[PDB]
């Protein structure tokens, strides 16, 4: 409950006291799709 | 809520020392013209 008191502070007034692609790349692609991997 | 309001607007005449004149009239014109941080900060 503190700590939700913390962001309702923070969140506003926080003040006034609160009482505290590659070819390559596609081909190998392709290659692990045709594995499956 | 009936306090030195009606004192002064019928005391027009005299409210304050008198003794022959000057500091005696200078005084007439002197006078004659966590609840508390859940209220201040809740509501404000």
């Amino acid at each position: 409950a503190y700590n939700c008191a913390i962001s309702v502070i923070c969140c506003v007034f926080n003040e006034l006291k609160f009482y505290q692609d590659s070819t390559l790349s596609e081909e190998m692609s392709q290659f692990d799709f045709s594995t499956g991997v | 809520n009936h306090f030195w309001e009606i004192v002064v607007q019928d005391g027009i005449t005299l409210i304050t020392k008198e003794e022959a004149s000057g500091s005696s009239v200078t005084a007439e014109e002197a006078k004659k013209f966590g609840g508390d941080v859940d209220d201040l900060l809740d509501m404000i």
